[PDB]
């Protein structure tokens, strides 16, 4: 989470793909972002310290394989919001908070 | 750091057979523990022939080779049925203890004197994370001045091997949370006493000492009475009193002689807290030599006897002949019950073996109509038969 | 039910369906005390350290860890994990002639 | 009831309502002995 | 507390706000200062050593 | 009587009233054996 004045790096556990014995609970990317930064939610908004970090009000940045997974899974899903795909292992998300935004 | 150093240092100034007993302890902990708990209930030839006696007493001397200088607080887990609580507090895969089980335990472990026995490993600090906690009951004990503690190492940790010749006294139990489980922390005490489990020489020596002049500070009338009591007086008094005579059948001379041999006992009561033994057959609990209850070989009959007598009040209107030596004899050999009474201070009774010409060897006797609170019951197998030890306390 | 497979003092059903900690023991979750402030936890019932860090699921969930740890990492899914870096601010050059 | 959740020799009720130490045992606070010299302690029972 | 010549730094435990399982007893700033500097109270006045 | 709150092998009644050591055990102080050379000790029983 690159607020601009600061940075907060987190690690959220994700389930191994093939293994049927990996009982790690699955969660979406939005729930992972809420848990990793302890953000408090307001209806559909998602507030950090005072900053909105919901999907509409930020600038997400992925690496190639994460972007591939998320684009692949946005089609076979409904409600094409990136905060609704669910956190495979090895994902790399970087939430940039915009400098000027109305 | 400190315990590691002192433990690794004690493991050098041990005798070779002492280290033998200590290392064969790390193999037969349960077996040699139980044998230390139940070694003294045999014949003498059955004692010095047993191959575990060597390591037993080697380990005992190793322990008593280092006695502490000041009281210590130790911690160790225990099972609830060690204290006659024959139910479960909670199964160790459960996390909570109900107020009902707490109240039941508190009701059953508050008012007894549990004698201990044999060796046991203890710790000097409460359990933490990584330690094994199989039982819900945590006993916090206070070991007093001059109690042998032997620190040994199972290649990563330290245990304190002690021997238990005390009797623990529960003070207060509280329900504790550890790691998200609910255990019970019970604060214990000791009430020391004397017992002569196998070395009966100290027994008769001390008894000879403390009651020899008891023969010559009283009128010779009840002395002649107990003299007839020696060779066949007591059998007739048993034939009379145990049938509740004085309440429904006035036996004038026998009641008079009972009073005369009763006032012949409180001259100087028992001069210490002792743990006296008694051998009894299936009669003292109202059954027969071969009753279906007598077949204790299947532990369900054991459980039946437990529910019958464990935690009750027994009374003996007769005069109770008991022994100060746990070594089994022949004249009353197969009597499968043993009342291990803890006779306290201020107990009217004398050492009936001080008198020359009495067949009672290591034999003592106390007042009639005395009370006996059965605090616990346990079993032990001679040959293929399961004899029954009964640990009670005399409170008259 | 009450069977603990990973032996970390949270039952399997609680771990796979949702739980919380009250009086330092695990209790089955109920949506009514989300208003009282309690958070719903979920974990792997076959792992003690679900996130992979040195603290078990019960140690993280019950807060009984280092108190300097963020409350974020009191979730068995978020790992308590330090990210440390160095930054240079100026350089001095001692020319030993 | 006497139960000590955190296991530090002070019961929960004393710890959340007020206690003091007399002869090295925690006792329930009575406002009488605030002028004998004792002090009222409270702390966390967890 | 900075009496001008000496200085006395203290740490007093306070309750976490959002946690419902935080049982740390709640006190005011006056009670905190009194507990933290052993200050003697006589009604409306709180006294340090002699200050 | 003989209770040891601080566990230092001297009873509480002896620590507050005066005791001496004879043959490596603490005995209650009687004023008669101050002339044998013994000394009267006192301590905190806590
Ligand atoms: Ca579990
Ligand atoms: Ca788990
Ligand atoms: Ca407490
Ligand atoms: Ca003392």
């Amino acid at each position: 989470l690159d607020t601009g004045s600061q940075t907060f790096e987190r690690r959220v556990a994700a389930k191994e793909q093939g293994n049927p014995e990996d009982k790690t609970p699955e969660i979406t990317i939005g729930e992972a972002i809420k848990k990793a930064f302890s953000a408090t939610k307001n209806g559909e908004l998602l507030y950090f310290n005072g900053i909105p970090i919901d999907e509409s009000c930020v600038e997400l940045i992925f690496d190639d394989n994460t972007s591939e997974i998320i684009k692949e899974q946005l089609k076979y899903l409904d409600d094409k919001k990136i905060y609704n795909v669910k956190l495979e292992r090895g994902m790399n998300i970087l939430i940039k908070v915009p400098s000027y935004f109305t | 750091q400190w315990e590691k150093k002192e433990a690794e240092r004690v493991e050098k100034n041990l005798d070779t057979l002492e280290k033998e007993a200590l290392e064969l302890y790390k193999k037969d902990s349960e077996q040699i523990s139980n044998y230390s708990q139940t070694r003294q209930y045999f014949y003498d030839y059955q004692i010095e022939s047993n191959p575990r006696e060597k390591e037993y007493k080697n380990l005992r001397n190793a322990i008593s080779k280092n006695k502490i200088d000041k009281p210590i607080n130790v911690y160790y887990f225990e099972s609830p049925e060690k204290f006659a609580f024959n139910k479960e507090i909670r199964t160790e895969n459960q996390n909570e203890i109900s107020l009902e089980k707490f109240n039941e335990l508190k009701e059953t472990i508050q008012d007894k004197l549990f004698k201990q026995d044999g060796f046991k490993d203890v710790s000097l600090y409460e359990p933490g994370n990584g330690d094994e906690k199989p039982t819900p009951l945590l006993i916090h004990l206070k070991l007093p001045k001059n109690t042998g503690m032997l620190p040994y190492i199972n290649s990563n940790d330290v245990k304190t091997l002690i021997e238990q010749d005390y009797s623990i006294k529960i003070d207060k139990i509280v329900r504790i949370v550890i790691e998200g489980k609910q255990y019970i922390k019970a604060e214990a005490s000791i009430v020391n006493s004397l017992d002569f489990k196998d070395d009966v020489s100290k027994g008769d020596l001390w008894g000879k000492e403390n009651y020899s002049d008891w023969s010559n500070k009283l009128t010779p009338n009840e002395l002649a009475d107990v003299n007839d009591y020696m060779r066949g007086g007591y059998t007739a008094i048993n034939n009379y009193l145990i049938s509740n005579g004085p309440l429904n059948n006035p036996n004038p001379e026998l009641d008079s002689k009972v009073n005369n041999i009763e006032n012949a006992l409180k001259l100087t009561p028992i001069p210490s807290n002792l743990i006296v033994y008694r051998r009894s057959g299936p009669q003292e609990f109202g059954l027969t030599l071969t009753s279906p209850e007598y077949d204790f070989n299947k532990i369900e009959n054991i459980d039946a006897f437990k529910e019958k007598w464990e935690g009750k009040v027994i009374t003996y209107p007769n005069f109770i002949s008991t022994s100060i030596g746990s070594v089994n004899m022949s004249a009353f050999a197969k009597r499968k019950i043993i009342l291990r009474i803890n006779i306290p201070k201020d107990s009217p009774g004398a050492y009936l073996s001080a008198i020359p010409g009495y067949a009672g060897e290591y034999e003592v006797l106390l007042n009639h109509g005395s009370k006996f609170k059965i605090n616990k019951v346990d079993s032990y197998k001679d040959g293929t038969v399961t004899k029954l030890i009964l640990d009670a306390t005399l409170i008259n | 039910e009450d069977l603990d497979t990973d032996n970390d003092n949270i039952p399997d059903a609680y771990e796979k369906n949702g739980y919380t900690i009250k009086d330092s023991i695990a209790v089955k979750w109920n949506d009514s005390f989300a208003e009282q402030g309690y958070k719903k936890y979920v974990s792997s019932y076959l792992e003690s350290n679900t996130a992979g860090d040195p603290y078990t699921d019960y140690q993280k969930a019950s807060g009984s860890i280092d108190k300097a740890i963020k409350l974020e990492a009191r979730d068995p899914l978020v790992a308590a994990y330090p990210v440390v870096g160095v930054g240079m601010e100026n350089l001095i050059i001692s020319t030993n002639e």
